[PDB]
């Protein structure tokens, strides 16, 4: 079609067309020469509204022409995928082979029937005690970080990708790590630490940068969840998908929002925010009837720390908890800097326990919950009194406290913690208490 | 093709007949011809945004495009010139329009294109080249070998070459490529909203040795990294952006102007030809690229010269060259894309600000770092980015800070009660942080065979216990504080006054050495651990504190040390573990 | 002249079937009573133009009006002869004095000096207040501002830095522009009374914009102040201090037309453009290459609230070099003017100061009556409650220190004339509080001066 009407900004509109559907991709031929590609926005009539990834520099109109191909974002999936890294789009970014794609699927994927869900069952080690013990991540759970700019969440993410295993049989996790509006060095961390570990050899990668087309940042966890749903839901695999950083895709969701001229909803991001992050996240759990798996760890940074904030606030709606770096914490140069408090994993119960991991799981794991918030409580009322408010009786916990921090939670971001060692870490911690404090007849049994 | 203002709204014109031009191509606007860029195109008619002001234009009058997005030369002549933001030299304005003052509608070469220069070239015929290849080089400055490359998008082999004396006009190289013969000059063409391409991006692992201790010991920045320095007015910024550009191991400053005070751009051409690299022995300018547009300059250019700034460091950056570049301040930029934006009738993100402020940012950002320069040397290079940021009321949750902190990874946050209070350089050392810190200690600890990044991770600890115990001197008073406690403040008064301040018009005090830095530390850090060793064997606070009061503040004026050899402060150690035997 | 008014939407006027129409060009609309008003073209448009009048529309009949485009934006008649005439926001004559013939009219928006040929501030302007002159020091050139709020004495001090503001060479080459924003006729006559009393009007030029003239007027009087100054300091040599009250006045106008123009808020009510706005004006201040004479500027606002970080006084403050804060805790005493050295700075205090501008000794003593003040005045501030009454041999003598420090010194009264030498003078005697030793420094190179 040798029809462009309007540039304006990054959007084109294209006259005399038809045949063309909503979100259909496109390509413009440049008067140079050039090639670029863009997706349809808006369709009426004879006309359509374009956005063009590269932008729109360089082009003189009334000599470019657009082609409809007929197809939107696609993923050419196969198994070869393993072991390879992609951009945003799913084009290679390795210079290894170009990959015979056994078919392509639309990134948007389909809605899992909720009655064909099966719980999550299983319980995964992390290696991370804090999670592990105080906040389990269980096999098809969405539990996601929340961390904040300068916060070590990279490191933290790493460290799951390299640990997480299940107790079973197998097969290994594959990883399918998106990667979404980071730095270059962000993401030449990851590339370098997953090469070095052999983890790569488990693992898929989408790497989409801050410098990226703002919708490329859309595309890419879509991508990486088609990778996954195949993986798990087609292969039989046990997925794990990590993405780094949610708050990247909402930015560019206000981004491409606004280029629409759409009307913002609360804070300033869309009303359908919401829908648009429950469409990531419950692209996840165990199906009735079938091998694989999907557990997903979004990864978030909360603008200003702010809780209630809408990337953060929608996300627990969504999620089955949540875990939470502090700067108190990370300051404090405990690594990972989880505080426990606010963390939490809803599907935990059933997670843990004997024969998933040890009879005193629940237990513990309560009573070191209670203990350290009395320790961080002495702590608190330690700026007005000082000290004397805990002269025998009351003055544990806050010892505790600080070495429940100390060395239980700061384990260090190379240090891979067996649920054995960090329940056994645990009740050496424990043991500082007086046992007035309540476990049952096993606070005898494993004293 | 002649165009036709049928609308001027403010910076905004609207053209039609513009058919045959390009979106971003720039066009002479009006009977005056002033710059402007083609920013949408509906049908024929050419929406433009006006980098000079409109005022006395209107409909009928004639739009030409130059058929060119916005480019900068690149060549000989461009070190220690002083460009506005499109890259028009300031001086030689000065002379074509008899004036003192900005007119409109002037149009100047940014180089000399009449100098002649040396030509030494360093490619034999027959060689085969392709975009980056050096095919000689010119004595720029003194120091600065000006290396000439093969432009982007040129392949082939070297028909003829010779050195020789020539302009930046004439061709000094003749290349057989795949279309056919195409000669070179010294000079090339890139338009500036681009990133200059390289083979690859690299981890920047390589401290800055700015000398400035606060910086290079706490928050240093690396080679290929990224600074921001976000603080309300009266802070000082300005009188250490200068210590940064004149200490720091690199080979090329570019210092960007973007919007903030006229009389500032002076001090700098003032103070830059006095200030001498010891060693070259040749003056600041001989290294720096000067880009102003000052606050009441045309809102429009002020995004110009921030890619008139980079495009340069890029330049340097493909040569070999580790570069500096300066912008000052960011927020005015960011304020001018504000403007735009709403003039564009777009949907506003936060207060005001465009939905797509992040990723130019990004976009910024993202084209410094460390690279591996195209051409088959493979040659390394580097630009590391500062950037002043002027948030309103000096408060960083504002949106131009939160969206550059997310893409750099060192924070220098300028206080106002430390400037206001004398304690110079006014930086926050609870707030601020350099991401860097933890590989730069790598790097140190394992050049001098020591154990630095122990030493700096024992400083900060102990301003940060300083900081909590302040809040607590707030209640019941420093009178009854305990021993081993009263010697945490008197060591954290010593990093305050005598470590981390710093004097900028001082002799000495200006730079401090990578190995004179590690002495003071170490210096402070025997002080503190020593006099810990004497409260726990019965000897009381006030006891050390009236024990040494000279010798112990012999410390104080330890910042003053010269070097005359190099060994100075490689006295005290020593000479504590004397009073440690005595008290 | 064009009978074919449009549309008429409050202050605002559309007109069509035009030609030649220019952004920013002037208008008059000939009213169908006979009147004539003036106004300017905002936007422009195939053959319409959209136009604001100054004193609006109210009266107006479209059909039976018209309009005549002038050719010319707003403009300032120049000459030598403005000094000692009295002019209104527009520069149209106040004082019911002589023709002006004029020698160039001037586009009151100026031109941006290049910054190469921009020279740095220097050499110092006597104020007669101390507290400026010896510790914020007014160089030729600056941009010195005066914050202040509401109700204190900053209307008291403007016209006095306009009667004892002098060179030393000689006063003839000096010359003050005065520009009142948005006053009351009560504040304009203390103006005008003042300098026709003090006889310092035939040195000034004076522009008089008051609180229910129009608000464009508002906006365009410090423009034409300014193009005045520009002309007298770099057409003519003269050393041109501008003094502008009340900025707050100016920034209220801004924002009423804002809001008139249907634009979009920026902080705090104030348009997005407060800063380059007040910069275009500010930065008319300097000193340039070759020629002789400056342009100095003393813009006086008020701060809502006393709040710093106000977009007033916070866009001031990232453009302009320095600031003299006014504070209500001196002003409850008879201290004139209240001035606080706290956070008062002169960014530019050494380009001012040393041997032949002002004494040897002035750098020093400025930042040895500034460091001891800084204990002197926590000293006074340590109340008896918390406490408290016992502070030694050290704090007997710095807490006396301060406390005299603004009764006697600072505290210098709205008509004392103190030439350079009586400031430095008084800052002798009134040192003689310690003895020699607990001043640093430095020692033997001065160690007395003086002494």
């Amino acid at each position: 079609y040798r029809t462009i009407k309007e540039v304006v900004g990054p959007l084109m509109a294209v006259e005399k067309v038809s045949g063309v559907k909503y979100e259909e991709l496109i390509e413009v031929r440049m008067q140079n020469g050039e090639i670029r590609r863009g997706q349809v926005l808006e369709v009426q009539e004879d006309k359509a509204m374009v956005q063009i990834f590269e932008g729109t520099s360089g082009i003189n109109l009334k000599n470019s022409s657009v082609r409809f191909l007929g197809h939107p974002l696609q993923l050419g999936v196969s198994e070869d995928m393993i072991g390879r890294v992609f951009d945003g789009l799913g084009r290679p970014k390795d210079n290894g082979p170009e990959i015979l794609p056994e078919k392509y699927l639309d990134i948007n994927g389909e809605v899992i029937n909720p009655i064909a869900r099966d719980y999550p069952d299983e319980f995964i080690q992390t290696g991370i005690s804090a999670i592990d013990h105080l906040n389990t991540l269980v096999r098809g759970q969405k539990l996601p970080v929340f961390s904040g700019s300068g916060l070590p969440h990279k490191e933290l993410a790493a460290q799951i990708a390299r640990q997480a295993t299940v107790l079973d049989s197998s097969d290994d996790f594959a990883v399918v790590f998106a990667a979404i509006g980071i730095t270059f060095e962000e993401a030449e961390f990851f590339m370098e630490d997953f090469r070095q570990t052999g983890a790569i050899d488990r693992s898929v990668m989408f790497m989409n940068l801050a410098n990226d087309p703002a919708i490329e940042r859309i595309a890419t966890p879509r991508m990486a969840l088609t990778a996954a749903e195949y993986l798990a839901y087609e292969k039989g695999m046990h997925v794990l998908v990590i993405m780094t950083d949610m708050t990247n895709y909402a930015e560019a969701l206000r981004e491409i929002s606004a280029a629409r001229r759409e009307v913002p909803g609360r804070r300033g991001y869309p009303g359908y925010l919401y829908t648009n992050l429950a469409t990531l996240f419950e692209r996840a759990g165990r199906i009735r009837g079938l091998k694989g798996s999907v557990t997903q760890i979004p990864i978030l940074t909360m603008p200003e720390d702010d809780k209630t904030h809408p990337i953060p606030d929608l996300t627990g709606y969504i999620t089955e908890g949540q875990i939470i770096l502090t700067r108190e914490l990370y300051k404090s140069g405990i690594q990972p800097p989880i505080d426990v408090l606010p963390s939490l994993s809803r599907l935990k119960d059933k997670g843990t326990g004997a024969g998933k991991t040890r009879e005193d799981h629940a237990a513990t794991m309560n009573q070191l919950f209670a203990a350290y918030a009395q320790g961080k409580q002495a702590k608190e009322l330690a700026v007005v009194l000082g000290e004397s408010a805990l002269s025998d009786i009351d003055k544990i916990y806050a010892k505790f406290a600080e070495r429940f921090e100390n060395e239980y939670v700061n384990q260090g971001f190379y240090t891979n913690r067996t649920i054995t060692e960090t329940l056994d870490l645990g009740w050496e911690l424990l043991a500082m208490l007086p046992r007035t404090e309540l476990r049952i007849k096993d606070d005898l049994l494993d004293k | 093709q002649i165009g036709k203002i049928i609308k001027v709204s403010g910076p905004l014109v609207m053209a039609e007949n513009m058919s045959e031009a390009s979106i971003q191509d720039m066009c002479l606007v009006g009977d005056l011809g002033v710059i402007g860029e083609i920013i949408e195109m509906r049908q024929d008619v050419a929406s433009i945004q006006v980098y000079e002001e409109t005022s006395g234009i209107g409909p009928g009058e004639p739009v030409r495009s130059t058929g060119e997005a916005l480019s900068v030369e690149l060549g000989p002549g461009i070190i220690s010139q002083m460009f506005d933001g499109i890259q028009r030299p300031l001086d030689t304005f000065m002379e074509v329009t008899q004036s003192n003052f900005l007119g409109r509608g002037v149009q100047l070469p940014a180089l000399d294109h009449e100098k002649q220069w040396w030509f030494e070239a360093t490619i034999e015929e027959g060689t085969e080249v392709s975009a980056g290849d050096i095919i000689g080089y010119v004595d720029e400055t003194k120091i600065i070998q000006h290396k000439i490359m093969v432009p982007n998008g040129i392949k082939g082999t070297v028909q003829k070459i010779e050195s020789g004396s020539f302009t930046i006009d004439d061709p000094i190289c003749v290349i057989e490529t795949e279309q056919g013969l195409k000669e070179l000059t010294m000079m090339q063409k890139w338009p500036v909203r681009r990133g200059r391409p390289i083979k690859q991006k690299l981890n920047p692992d390589v401290p800055m040795i700015t000398g400035q201790r606060v910086i290079d010991t706490f928050f240093p920045v690396t080679k290929g990294g990224a600074a921001a320095v976000p603080g309300p007015f009266g802070a000082g910024k300005t009188v250490v952006q200068h210590q940064i550009a004149k200490w720091s191991d690199v080979d090329l400053v570019v210092y960007v102007g973007c919007g903030e005070r006229g009389n500032e751009m002076t001090d700098v051409v003032n103070e830059f030809p006095e200030l001498i690299d010891p060693n070259t022995g040749e003056s600041l300018m001989e290294r720096t690229v000067l880009i102003a547009n000052t606050s009441n300059m045309p809102v429009a250019a002020r995004e110009a010269s921030i890619y008139t700034g980079i495009t340069i460091a890029e330049y340097f950056r493909d040569m070999g060259y580790d570069v500096a570049i300066m912008a000052d301040s960011t927020s005015r930029w960011a304020e001018a894309l504000r403007e735009m934006s709403g003039r564009l009738e777009e949907m506003p993100g936060d207060e005001g600000y465009p939905a797509y402020l992040g990723s130019r940012l990004a976009e910024y950002y993202e084209r410094s770092g460390r690279v591996i320069a195209l051409g088959s040397d493979q040659r390394e290079g580097s630009i590391t980015a500062i950037s002043a940021v002027s948030p309103s009321g000096g408060d960083i949750s504002e949106p131009v800070t939160q969206n550059t902190l997310r893409v750099v990874k060192v924070f220098w946050g300028l206080d106002s009660s430390l400037a206001q209070k004398r304690h110079f350089p006014s930086i926050n050392w609870i707030q601020s942080y350099s991401l860097y810190s933890t590989e730069v200690g790598r790097y140190m600890d394992q050049i001098l065979q020591q154990d630095w990044s122990d030493m700096v991770t024992e400083g900060m600890r102990i301003l940060q216990e300083e900081e909590q115990l302040n809040e607590i001197v707030r209640l019941v008073g420093i009178d009854s504080l305990s021993d081993n406690d009263r010697l945490t403040l008197e060591v954290a008064k010593s990093i305050r006054e005598d470590y981390l301040q710093q004097n900028a018009f001082d002799d000495v005090d200006t730079f401090t050495s990578r190995e004179k830095q590690f002495n003071m530390l170490k210096v402070i850090l025997t002080f503190g651990k020593e006099a810990r060793k004497a409260l726990s064997l019965g000897a009381y606070f006030n006891e050390i504190m009236e024990g040494t009061v000279a010798v112990r503040e012999r410390i104080s004026r330890s910042k003053y040390i010269p070097e005359e050899e190099l060994a100075k402060i490689s006295s005290i150690n020593e000479e504590i573990k004397e009073t440690i035997q005595l008290i």
